[PDB]
């Protein structure tokens, strides 16, 4: 052992006493009961170092003797070392931050809470709901799976996090009411803030490493992400660009971790081209961070010109500012945000030389691999390179190559060598496969569409998400919001598309029966910002599926805004992407919590919005679609041979667009269908809407009619 | 300062909004066609020697728009759910009217134009045009000696006219005195600027609205002898502390 790896595992297990107290195995306080769990475990399999980490649950008289009892020489550590390791890991538990049955209260809605289940994207969608007292039986079956895994885990931080995350994710760090923090997040945030103080040199302080600025909040944001993925010259290439921006991200994050002697626990989040890192305030660190920033900007300039940038700013920070007084955390993130917005306005300022087929094989080989190896640049089978290291693809049969192995879409290290740092990454990579093993193309997606052969393109966004993240008091709160947020897109969107959570979602606007292998292709999902393409009607339905599940998955306390477009299969990507992007921030602009559903004529009186409130559109599809649309591309038998009506209504509605105060439209509709009993809601003058200065029901019909007509051609 | 604004009343729909590097490029080609090199060398020397043209910007009736100076972006915070939304729509805003532009220079409170008089239709067969609202065209500014406007620019603009027509007027912009300035042309900088957005064309320009400390810009001559306009159109701007 070294003092570095010991303190990391220290902070990481300080509070593994909590899952065993509530199971009732060793009937002491969690401090005591967590020590008997590890010392117990050490004895079994006979791994001496667990008995050394057992001290972290517990006038220092007995402690120095209980450490002296244990051979610090047997490992490579001093006694006066392990005393700092304990006080550091003690203080960090303060910095990170009742009944033995209270469940985890959802960060989205602290009024709801998660049913005790373990993290599995395949099985079910976590929905904050009704508080169920957690049995001591359940904790005992958890602790037994926890026991068996830590038995086989290789006692590096990299193998330990994946089992702590698997099991202790849906568990209240503290069992008071309205407690937001997941156990695993509070564990990793201490394992981070502890390791930070160690490298910061400071020791035997009991408030030097608390009121002195011995921390760095690091934040890297990519700018030009869309300019780099879109704006090309095909679909295979476009996902290939998304994937590749993921690897460049890790390669800079992993380098910063490597070169500061930190661990993956120090990565607060890393998704949507945004990463945050907690680290030391030593002069060596700031030197190393400028070196990494500098070398990484240049590599980005030579390979992509100014197309894609990386703004890495950091702020020095005291322990105080890791939580609440008088909010200091969200205040200090706010001064880092500022530093970033200036740097993004100084693109490649870090380059004074400024003012004077692999990705084709990364789109074709895509459906057989488990991850990538992070070796040197000059290495055999290196498929693509980042700003620091070469990435060799890792095939099912293949042998993992490199210092770090990025594994995709498992927390289970599987068959890789003991000496390989394990870095799990998830990504919403759903795609329709063709009769050829390759992913579906824009014509293939456009051809499986009900009625008119157009390609659906949908672009989404989580509403006021920067506000939400800025509301978190503590790193452990922020860790949980970010982790759960990212997991909805990277974990659950894969499922929603397959058809899972049919109950929780329910009735949504749809034109065909959901397919078993949906004609959808995720381009880039992940935290907040997603972009999906496929058969236009499947993309139209997916839009509401994603919005419902997201409403469920959250407290119904967070909203989407989605921009939808249906284009000709032979449309250039940047143009399609340019349009929905425009339709999307129309949705955000007309208040939020809305979907832009189709192109729409409207009076420009500043009173008529193009987007729909989601429930408003959902209520409209319920009312009108069943009266005119038979399902699966056919029209209601009654209108079959009276279809011309639906155009004559659209024609009628247009005479309302011309003058919204003229009543003539209600004259006309009554003659037009005089069967009469269809569309009662539009023949009359709504005086409620005249009061509320809202539009007339006629103004909204197009958003349902035009879709039906698209599906019946 | 006070400027002569060459208004391009559009007899038909445009293909682009022409920034200063291509306005100058067309003015040069027109002078080459009418007069030839002898004048182009004196057209360059007039610019090197002090004269400037801004990029092209939208107008609407008696409303002239200008590029939002990037100096306002870091100073925005200078309600919770009212600060988020508007502050993003200010960060998104590309153009301001002259009133709000003159306020933006002095980091005073200012509002955004709700309606923009041009619209990027992309017609399929595909390319795109720009459809101008009524009495709505594009202008660009010219600072420098009168003898050189009557001489070189006005005849070149008239000659270029013969897709649009050309009228022009005086035009004042109240800009505070400052060490820092906003370019109203895309520029090729000589110092490293203050705040900026890069612009790729092959040359890296600094965008209309970037911030400079006494950077004249500069022109570049090359053989394919054609000159490329990268001069600054500087207007006094106030900065926050940052
Ligand atoms: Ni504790």
């Amino acid at each position: 052992m070294e003092i570095d790896e010991l303190t990391a595992l220290g902070g990481l297990l300080h509070d593994i006493g909590k899952p065993v107290q509530r199971a009732g195995l060793y009937s002491g306080d969690h401090s005591t009961q967590g020590a008997r769990f590890l010392r117990d475990l050490a004895e079994n399999t006979g791994r001496a170092e667990y008995e050394l980490l057992s001290l972290f649950s517990e006038n220092d008289e007995l402690m120095i003797r209980r450490i002296k009892e244990l051979s610090p020489e047997r490992f490579g550590l001093t006694m006066e070392d392990v005393l700092n390791a304990l006080w550091i890991v003690y203080e960090a538990d303060n910095l990170a931050s009742p009944q033995a049955s209270r469940p985890l209260y959802s960060v989205f809605n602290p009024g709801k809470a998660y049913p005790w289940a373990e993290l599995d994207f395949e099985k079910e969608l976590p929905v904050p709901g009704d508080v169920f007292s957690i049995r001591s039986q359940d904790y005992r079956e958890l602790v037994k799976r926890l026991w068996e895994e830590l038995s086989k885990a290789k006692l590096r931080s990299d193998r330990l996090l994946p089992v702590l995350e698997k099991y202790l994710t849906f568990v209240s760090s503290v069992t008071s009411e309205g407690n937001i923090i997941s156990l695993y997040d509070h564990m990793r945030m201490t394992s981070a803030i502890a390791l930070a103080m160690l490298r910061a040199g400071c020791t035997a302080e009991d408030g030097r490493c608390r009121k002195e600025k011995r921390f760095l909040l690091i934040e890297g944001d990519f700018s030009g992400i869309q300019d780099f993925i879109y704006r090309v010259s095909t679909l295979k290439y476009l996902r290939a660009r998304s994937a590749y921006l993921e690897l460049i991200g890790w390669d800079v994050v992993l380098e910063i971790l490597s070169r500061l002697g930190l661990t993956r626990a120090n990565v607060v989040f890393n998704a949507g081209g945004h990463f945050m890192i907690i680290a030391q305030n030593t002069p060596d660190a700031v030197k190393e961070l400028e070196e990494i920033r500098a070398k990484a900007v240049e590599w980005l300039y030579r390979e992509f010109e100014s197309d894609l940038y990386l703004a890495i700013e950091w702020e020095p920070v005291s322990g105080r500012e890791f939580g609440r007084e008088g909010n200091l955390f969200a205040e200090a993130r706010k001064r880092l945000k500022h530093k970033l917005t200036v740097r993004k306005l100084k693109r490649f300022g870090e380059i004074k030389g400024l003012f004077e087929n692999r990705l084709v094989s990364l789109g074709g080989n895509l459906p057989k691999l488990l991850g990538f190896g992070r070796t040197a640049k000059n290495d055999a089978g290196v498929l693509v390179e980042g700003p620091f290291s070469g990435f060799v693809p890792y095939l099912q049969g293949g042998r993992p190559v490199g210092e770090q192995i990025l594994v995709k879409n498992t927390l289970n290290p599987g068959e890789i060598p003991e000496s390989a740092q394990f870095v799990p990454y998830f990504v919403a990579d759903y795609f329709k496969k063709d009769p050829k093993g390759g992913v579906a193309t824009f014509e293939e997606l456009s051809m499986a569409s009900t009625g008119t052969r157009r390609l659906g393109v949908m672009k989404g966004d989580v509403d006021r998400l920067g506000e939400f993240f800025s509301s978190m008091d503590s790193p452990s709160k922020l860790a949980t919001a970010s982790r759960f947020m990212d997991y909805f897109f990277k974990g659950y969107i894969g499922a929603i598309i397959e058809g899972k959570f049919g109950y929780i979602i329910g009735d949504v606007p749809s034109l065909r029966d959901w397919p078993e292998e949906p004609d959808i292709v995720v381009v880039y999902a992940g935290g907040d910002d997603f972009f999906i393409v496929g058969a236009w009607d499947q993309i139209f339905e997916l839009a509401f599926r994603v919005r419902r599940a997201f409403n469920a998955y959250t407290g119904g306390k967070l909203t989407l805004s989605v921009g939808l477009g249906y284009f000709d299969e032979r449309t250039p990507i940047y143009r399609m992407a340019d349009v929905v992007s425009e339709r999307l921030d129309t949705a955000k602009d007309e208040g939020r919590n809305r979907v832009f559903v189709v192109g729409r004529s409207r009076p420009l009186d500043g009173k008529h919005k193009l987007s729909y409130e989601w429930n408003h559109y959902e209520e409209l599809w319920r009312t009108y679609a069943p009266r005119i649309y038979a399902g699966n591309g056919r029209l209601k038998g009654k209108l079959e041979s009276k279809k011309g009506l639906l155009w004559k209504l659209l024609e009628i509605r247009e005479l309302y667009v011309r003058d919204p105060n003229d009543v003539r439209w209600a004259y006309l509709t009554a003659y037009l269908l005089g069967l009469s009993d269809l569309f009662p809601e539009l023949v009359g003058i709504d005086t409620k809407a005249v009061e509320r200065k809202e539009p007339q029901p006629v103004y909204w019909v197009d958003g349902v009619l035009k879709i039906v007509l698209m599906a019946v051609r | 300062p006070k400027f002569i604004a060459v208004k391009l009343i559009p007899k038909g729909p445009f293909r682009d909004i022409p920034r200063a590097d291509t306005l100058f490029g067309a003015i040069g080609n027109a002078i080459s066609a009418i007069h030839g090199q002898s004048a182009v060398e004196e057209l360059v020397d007039a610019f090197v020697g002090g004269a400037r043209i801004s990029s092209a910007f939208p107008y609407s009736g008696d409303t002239y728009y200008l590029p939002k100076p990037l100096s306002v972006e870091p100073a925005l915070e200078g309600d919770e759910e009212e600060r988020y939304t508007t502050a993003k729509r200010l960060r998104k805003a590309k153009y301001l009217d002259l009133k709000n532009f003159e306020l933006a220079l002095r980091l005073r409170p200012f509002t955004i134009p709700e309606e923009i008089p041009y619209a990027r239709v992309d017609v399929p067969r595909f390319w795109e045009e720009i459809r101008f609202r009524e009495k709505s065209g594009v202008y660009f500014l010219y600072s420098g000696p009168r003898e050189v406007f009557d001489g070189y620019i006005a005849p070149a603009m008239r000659f270029l006219g013969d897709l649009f027509e050309v009228e022009f007027h005086e035009m004042k912009i109240d800009a505070p005195g400052s060490e820092y300035s906003v370019t109203l042309s895309n520029a090729l900088p000589t110092k490293t600027p203050v705040l900026w957005r890069l612009l790729r064309k092959r040359m890296t320009f600094i965008a209309e609205g970037s911030i400079v400390k006494n950077d004249p810009g500069g022109m570049e001559r090359l053989e394919l002898e054609v000159y490329v306009y990268g001069l600054t159109f500087p207007l006094g701007v106030e900065l926050p502390e940052g």
